[PDB]
Protein backbone atom coordinates (compact mmCIF):
# COMPACT_ATOMS: atom_id res chain seq x y z
CA UNK A 1 0.00 0.00 0.00
CA UNK A 2 1.02 3.58 -0.20
CA UNK A 3 0.06 6.58 -1.34
CA UNK A 4 2.18 8.29 -4.41
CA UNK A 5 4.35 11.12 -4.27
CA UNK A 6 4.19 12.60 -8.16
CA UNK A 7 6.31 15.49 -9.35
CA UNK A 8 5.86 18.07 -12.39
CA UNK A 9 8.60 20.29 -13.39
CA UNK A 10 7.25 23.04 -14.68
CA UNK A 11 9.20 24.90 -17.98
CA UNK A 12 8.40 28.28 -20.07
CA UNK A 13 10.56 29.18 -22.94
CA UNK A 14 12.75 26.65 -21.73
CA UNK A 15 13.48 28.74 -18.03
CA UNK A 16 12.34 26.72 -15.22
CA UNK A 17 9.32 27.85 -12.84
CA UNK A 18 10.13 25.03 -10.63
CA UNK A 19 9.10 21.81 -8.92
CA UNK A 20 5.33 20.90 -8.10
CA UNK A 21 5.07 17.95 -5.58
CA UNK A 22 1.77 15.59 -5.21
CA UNK A 23 0.56 13.24 -3.19
CA UNK A 24 -1.83 11.04 -4.64
CA UNK A 25 -4.64 9.05 -2.24
CA UNK A 26 -4.31 5.96 -3.58
CA UNK A 27 -5.36 4.67 -0.31
CA UNK A 28 -9.04 5.99 -1.17
CA UNK A 29 -8.88 6.59 -5.18
CA UNK A 30 -6.28 4.04 -6.16
CA UNK A 31 -7.65 3.64 -9.71
CA UNK A 32 -7.79 7.36 -10.00
CA UNK A 33 -4.82 7.68 -8.36
CA UNK A 34 -2.87 4.84 -10.69
CA UNK A 35 -4.38 6.81 -13.92
CA UNK A 36 -1.92 9.73 -12.60
CA UNK A 37 0.95 8.04 -11.72
CA UNK A 38 1.30 6.24 -14.55
CA UNK A 39 0.94 9.38 -17.09
CA UNK A 40 3.26 10.83 -15.27
CA UNK A 41 6.04 8.01 -15.42
CA UNK A 42 5.24 7.53 -19.04
CA UNK A 43 4.93 3.75 -18.63
CA UNK A 44 2.34 3.55 -21.33
CA UNK A 45 3.84 5.49 -23.88
CA UNK A 46 1.82 8.51 -23.59
CA UNK A 47 1.30 10.90 -20.78
CA UNK A 48 2.22 14.43 -19.40
CA UNK A 49 5.49 15.41 -20.19
CA UNK A 50 5.46 17.84 -23.26
CA UNK A 51 2.07 18.90 -22.31
CA UNK A 52 0.97 22.22 -21.20
CA UNK A 53 -1.05 24.25 -18.18
CA UNK A 54 -3.59 25.29 -21.05
CA UNK A 55 -6.38 26.77 -18.22
CA UNK A 56 -5.23 29.13 -15.62
CA UNK A 57 -7.93 31.29 -13.79
CA UNK A 58 -6.05 33.40 -11.22
CA UNK A 59 -8.49 33.10 -7.43
CA UNK A 60 -9.72 29.50 -8.83
CA UNK A 61 -7.22 26.99 -10.29
CA UNK A 62 -4.44 25.83 -12.94
CA UNK A 63 -5.54 23.05 -15.46
CA UNK A 64 -3.29 20.66 -17.48
CA UNK A 65 -2.66 17.51 -18.70
CA UNK A 66 -4.32 17.92 -22.44
CA UNK A 67 -1.11 15.69 -24.26
CA UNK A 68 -3.42 15.13 -27.45
CA UNK A 69 -5.32 18.32 -28.44
CA UNK A 70 -3.11 20.32 -26.35
CA UNK A 71 -6.24 22.79 -25.63
CA UNK A 72 -8.32 21.49 -23.30
CA UNK A 73 -10.16 19.64 -25.72
CA UNK A 74 -8.24 16.15 -25.30
CA UNK A 75 -6.26 13.63 -23.69
CA UNK A 76 -6.67 9.34 -22.68
CA UNK A 77 -6.32 7.74 -19.76
CA UNK A 78 -4.75 4.46 -19.24
CA UNK A 79 -7.51 2.65 -19.65
CA UNK A 80 -9.31 3.87 -22.54
CA UNK A 81 -10.85 7.17 -24.21
CA UNK A 82 -12.48 7.89 -20.39
CA UNK A 83 -13.02 6.08 -16.85
CA UNK A 84 -15.98 6.38 -14.61
CA UNK A 85 -16.06 8.35 -11.56
CA UNK A 86 -14.17 6.38 -8.58
CA UNK A 87 -15.88 7.69 -6.07
CA UNK A 88 -16.42 10.99 -4.51
CA UNK A 89 -14.80 10.41 -1.14
CA UNK A 90 -12.34 13.24 -0.54
CA UNK A 91 -13.69 16.71 -0.98
CA UNK A 92 -12.06 19.71 -2.36
CA UNK A 93 -10.95 20.97 0.77
CA UNK A 94 -8.74 24.26 0.16
CA UNK A 95 -5.89 25.40 -1.64
CA UNK A 96 -3.64 22.93 -3.27
CA UNK A 97 -6.05 20.23 -3.95
CA UNK A 98 -5.29 17.64 -6.96
CA UNK A 99 -8.71 17.18 -8.75
CA UNK A 100 -9.94 15.39 -11.86
CA UNK A 101 -11.03 17.53 -14.97
CA UNK A 102 -14.06 16.00 -16.93
CA UNK A 103 -16.61 16.71 -19.36
CA UNK A 104 -19.94 15.59 -17.04
CA UNK A 105 -20.17 12.02 -14.99
CA UNK A 106 -18.25 8.80 -15.55
CA UNK A 107 -15.55 10.90 -18.42
CA UNK A 108 -12.14 11.13 -16.44
CA UNK A 109 -8.88 11.46 -19.13
CA UNK A 110 -6.06 12.96 -18.33
CA UNK A 111 -7.15 16.39 -17.66
CA UNK A 112 -6.50 17.44 -14.21
CA UNK A 113 -6.70 20.81 -11.71
CA UNK A 114 -4.35 22.43 -8.55
CA UNK A 115 -6.53 24.41 -6.86
CA UNK A 116 -5.98 27.70 -5.47
CA UNK A 117 -8.61 27.95 -3.63
CA UNK A 118 -11.47 25.62 -1.97
CA UNK A 119 -13.46 24.50 -4.50
CA UNK A 120 -16.48 22.68 -2.66
CA UNK A 121 -18.93 23.44 -5.28
CA UNK A 122 -17.23 20.67 -7.59
CA UNK A 123 -17.51 18.20 -4.56
CA UNK A 124 -19.36 15.32 -6.16
CA UNK A 125 -18.86 16.06 -9.79
CA UNK A 126 -15.32 16.13 -10.00
CA UNK A 127 -12.72 13.39 -8.38
CA UNK A 128 -10.48 14.59 -5.68
CA UNK A 129 -7.33 12.07 -5.46
CA UNK A 130 -4.75 13.87 -3.85
CA UNK A 131 -3.08 17.33 -3.09
CA UNK A 132 0.06 19.26 -3.03
CA UNK A 133 2.80 18.84 -0.42
CA UNK A 134 5.46 20.63 -1.83
CA UNK A 135 5.59 23.98 -4.64
CA UNK A 136 2.51 25.69 -4.21
CA UNK A 137 4.89 28.98 -5.00
CA UNK A 138 5.38 27.46 -8.10
CA UNK A 139 1.94 26.76 -8.68
CA UNK A 140 1.28 30.82 -7.83
CA UNK A 141 3.95 31.67 -10.29
CA UNK A 142 1.64 29.35 -12.75
CA UNK A 143 -1.34 31.68 -11.92
CA UNK A 144 0.74 34.97 -12.48
CA UNK A 145 0.46 33.92 -16.31
CA UNK A 146 -3.25 32.81 -16.43
CA UNK A 147 -5.95 35.11 -17.07
CA UNK A 148 -10.07 35.48 -15.99
CA UNK A 149 -10.72 33.66 -19.04
CA UNK A 150 -7.70 31.20 -18.13
CA UNK A 151 -5.73 31.43 -21.05
CA UNK A 152 -2.01 31.82 -20.24
CA UNK A 153 0.47 34.45 -21.44
CA UNK A 154 2.98 31.69 -22.65
CA UNK A 155 3.50 28.14 -23.25
CA UNK A 156 3.53 26.49 -19.37
CA UNK A 157 5.08 23.41 -20.19
CA UNK A 158 5.43 20.07 -17.92
CA UNK A 159 8.80 19.32 -19.42
CA UNK A 160 9.59 16.65 -17.31
CA UNK A 161 7.43 14.27 -14.68
CA UNK A 162 7.69 11.09 -12.42
CA UNK A 163 7.38 9.54 -9.67
CA UNK A 164 9.11 10.56 -6.20
CA UNK A 165 7.76 7.49 -4.19
CA UNK B 1 -18.37 30.69 -13.75
CA UNK B 2 -15.69 28.03 -12.25
CA UNK B 3 -15.69 25.10 -13.60
CA UNK B 4 -13.00 22.67 -15.10
CA UNK B 5 -13.93 20.75 -17.84
CA UNK B 6 -12.49 19.09 -21.00
CA UNK B 7 -14.98 20.10 -24.32
CA UNK B 8 -17.76 22.18 -23.14
CA UNK B 9 -15.92 25.38 -21.68
CA UNK B 10 -18.61 26.81 -19.20
CA UNK B 11 -19.16 30.42 -17.66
Amino acid sequence: SGNPLVYLDVDANGKPLGRVVLELKADVVPKTAENFRALCTGEKGFGYKGSTFHRVIPSFMCQAGDFTNHNGTGGKSIYGSRFPDENFTLKHVGPGVLSMANAGPNTNGSQFFICTIKTDWLDGKHVVFGHVIEGMDVVKKIESFGSKSGRTSKKIVITDCGQLS
Amino acid sequence: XLLVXAGLVLA
